[PDB]
């Protein structure tokens, strides 16, 4: 109801602010007497500097770190220096027969995206009977995964097909 | 005589009528501190009167309590105050009173903090039950009475509101081995073993016998036989059903956690 | 000589007639300075001081919480001691009520005298 | 409980055929068969009968009934009490069918009593004042339904004969 303060504060546009100070500082600093009502000291420079310089995409970091111990990645000469990022040689490492590793290429780890790369797929399954089958059913449940995740989605994916078409 | 919840939010509304006042007229003492696209303020000027206006309608509204104030002059507490000035040289009952409550309040949450107990194990009477029977049958609504035809096994019966009585056995203490039938019973002249019941009771006897198995405390067989009986007590209205509809099934009940829905859900 | 609920029931209204007033005053003096200050001359009127009326309202608003207070102390001093004897006064007599009141101080004191020389005693 | 009896006059197909999607859908809703309790409740005269399943023939004719005579009691009663009452003109007939149990409950359709009748349904409860689960029941059996008229502001503590009384009512009104 009271809304004449209000609309006089909406109506003050002009540029000009003293007014205000010499209206309502008065009462104010005649009922409240504080010397110092902030009597805090704060002289700051806040920003020194705040970068490791060294630090790949930190998302992809995380995923690196939750992996289990029977995975593990590496990088080979890298063109991911920052927008790449990753193009891996992971081995799974497991109780299993093991296998030829695969790149990987993911995009920025923001993930709007997924990793799969499928570079060594020429010579290294058509060689091997074993190996044909393991690209076959692979590729088919990699083209299930709806907006998978680089490391620990595709990983877990390869592992589990490498370890399913074993039979 | 709920009025000390009420005068106490009235007391803080009347707190918060005073801040909302102090912080509208120390925000009006300062303009737009750093905007760069548009005076953003006037949003903050906006809230803090509509906080105000809540404070005073918040007030408002605690005015329509607080019917009216007694008579009884601070009910016979004038004794050597307000009586012979030789007996007040009397703030001793009063710090009396105050630290009594104090200690009553922190040992009561101190229990039931503490009945988290780290107790590892344990190693290193019928005269109280009648007492313990009566002081629970004073209870409203849940007359009880214990008939013992057989030894010292304690075979009492309660019935609340309806003909759905229990004859909930006992050995003395830690009461087990209990029976709900409704609408008739005790056959010949003692109780039963019948059990009988049109498969609603069956499942309330199924939750009787989950419930005596859950509340076995170590010692305090009183307080066990207390819990026991608030515990039973919520079967008075069976008119609720969470997480699900009334009639999901036949029957619908299983309050262990004081919220009686639906069974085959938990 | 009224009530507290009576005294808090007449100055309701009042604390809300002070805020509107003071609400008015704010800002007509804004708006004076505003045009004084901004614009061309045009409030060429004396006007109030904002301060004689933030004082009082303040005053009031204190005045309410105090008598509130004193309410709430009243009910509470009386509602722990209706339920620690019985009301007797022109049931029993005053004399016993008063040796009554004093054992009891007595034994609260020497209950709490017990706990605190054992805690001390404990450590 | 005491659940009272309606009359839902269905139209379309037939009056047997509604009957038989009835018993349809209260087999679909997963209840089994217990006998047919063929209920029998005819008008005299203000006097009535009953043959409610139960060797009790409790006619429930005013002030509440007694409903404690025999099967054998009140019919005796009766055919000795010639001469007294001299309404016998105006007969009365009554319904039957089936009788299923799905759990805790009871359902009873009443069919044509003399002809001339619509399939009125019935139900009870387990313990008993307490119309949530009935009507939450009720509502998924079908549509309109539900009229109510119990024997409110009792507390009686569920009126076994409060059924009769209904029974009665729906007779008299059809």
């Amino acid at each position: 109801q009271p809304l004449l303060d209000a609309v006089l504060a909406n109506i003050r546009s002009p540029v000009f602010n003293h007014s205000l100070y010499r209206t309502f500082v008065p009462a104010m600093m005649a009922i409240h007497g504080p010397p110092i009502v902030s009597p805090v000291v704060c002289s700051r420079k806040r920003r020194f500097e705040e970068d490791e310089r060294q630090s790949i995409p930190n998302v992809l970091q995380g995923e690196v770190a939750r992996l289990d111990p029977k995975f593990l990645v590496n990088l080979d000469p890298s063109h991911c220096s920052n927008n790449g990022t990753v193009h891996l040689i992971c081995k799974l490492d497991d109780k299993d027969l093991p296998s030829v590793p695969p790149l990987e290429l993911s995009v920025p780890a923001d993930y709007p995206a997924q990793s799969p790369m499928w570079i060594d797929r020429q010579w290294q399954y058509d060689a091997n009977p074993f190996l044909q089958s393991v690209h076959r059913c692979m590729t088919s449940r990699l083209l299930q995964l709806p907006d998978k995740h680089s490391v620990t989605a595709l990983l877990n994916t390869w592992a589990q097909s490498i370890h399913q078409a074993c039979l | 005589g709920v009025n000390l919840e009420a005068f106490s939010q009235a007391i803080s509304a009347i707190q918060a009528l005073r801040s909302s006042v102090s912080r509208v007229f120390d925000c009006l003492k300062d303009g737009m501190r750093n905007k760069e696209t548009l005076e953003g303020r006037e949003k903050a000027f906006i809230a803090n009167f509509q906080d105000n206006l809540h404070s005073v309608n918040r007030d408002l509204n605690e005015l329509e309590r607080l019917s009216n104030l007694v008579g009884k002059p601070s009910e016979n507490h004038p004794l050597h105050n307000s009586g012979l000035l030789s007996l007040d040289p009397y703030s001793q009952l009063l710090q009396a009173y105050k630290w009594s409550n104090k200690l009553q309040y922190h040992a009561g949450l101190a229990s039931g903090l503490l009945n988290q107990q780290s107790l590892k194990r344990s190693a290193n009477p019928q005269y109280v039950d009648d007492v313990i029977s009566r002081i629970d049958r004073m209870f409203p609504e849940m007359s009880i009475h214990l008939s013992r035809p057989n030894g010292t096994s304690a075979m009492l019966l309660v019935t609340l509101g309806k003909v759905l009585k229990v004859i909930v056995v006992m050995r003395s203490l830690f009461i087990d081995r209990t029976i709900v039938k409704g609408y008739n019973t005790e056959d010949g002249k003692l109780d039963i073993w019948s059990k009988s019941s049109y498969q609603v009771f069956q499942k309330v006897t199924d939750h009787a016998t989950t419930a005596l198995l859950h509340y076995q405390l170590p010692q305090m067989p009183d307080v066990v036989v207390r819990s026991f009986m608030t515990w039973l007590r919520s079967y008075i209205k069976l008119f609720q059903a969470p997480c699900q509809r009334c009639g999901k099934f036949l029957q619908d009940g299983l309050p262990p956690t004081w919220r009686d829905f639906r069974t085959l859900e938990a | 000589d009224f009530d507290p609920v009576q005294r808090y029931k007449m100055l309701i209204p009042q604390l809300k007639e002070s805020l509107q007033t003071l609400m008015k005053v704010a800002a007509q003096n804004l708006i004076q300075n505003t045009n004084i200050d901004n614009g061309q001359k045009s409030s060429d009127a004396p006007l109030q001081r904002f301060d004689k009326c933030l004082e009082e309202f303040y005053a009031l608003c204190d005045q309410l919480e105090l008598c509130l207070r004193l309410a709430h102390e009243c009910l509470s001093q009386s509602c722990d001691s209706a339920k620690h004897s019985p009301t007797l006064v022109p049931s029993l007599p005053y004399p016993q009520y008063l040796a009554v009141i004093k054992a009891q101080i007595t034994c609260a004191k020497d209950i709490h005298t017990a706990l605190l020389d054992c805690a001390n005693k404990v450590t | 409980v005491t659940c009272v009896s309606q009359m839902p006059v269905a139209e379309g197909k037939s009056l047997q055929q509604t009957v038989e999607l009835l018993t349809k859908k209260l087999e679909m809703l997963g209840a089994e068969k217990q006998g047919t309790f063929c209920v029998d409740c005819e008008t005299y005269h203000g006097k009535l009968m009953y043959v409610m399943h139960y060797p009790l023939s409790c006619f429930a004719l005013f002030e509440n009934g007694p409903c404690l005579i025999a099967d054998t009691n009140f019919d005796v009663l009766m055919v000795k009490l010639k001469g007294f009452f001299q309404s016998a003109k105006a007969s009365k007939i009554e319904t039957r069918g089936t009788r299923y149990q799905y759990c805790d409950f009871l359902v009873k359709v009443g069919t044509v009593t003399m002809g001339p009748s619509a399939r009125g349904i019935s139900v009870e409860v387990e313990y008993g004042d307490c119309w949530s689960l009935l009507l939450e029941f009720l509502q998924s059996f079908l549509g309109s339904h539900a009229p109510g008229a119990p024997t409110v502001f009792g507390n009686a503590v569920y009126g076994p004969a409060d059924t009769m009384i209904q029974y009665m009512e729906l007779f008299n009104k059809i």
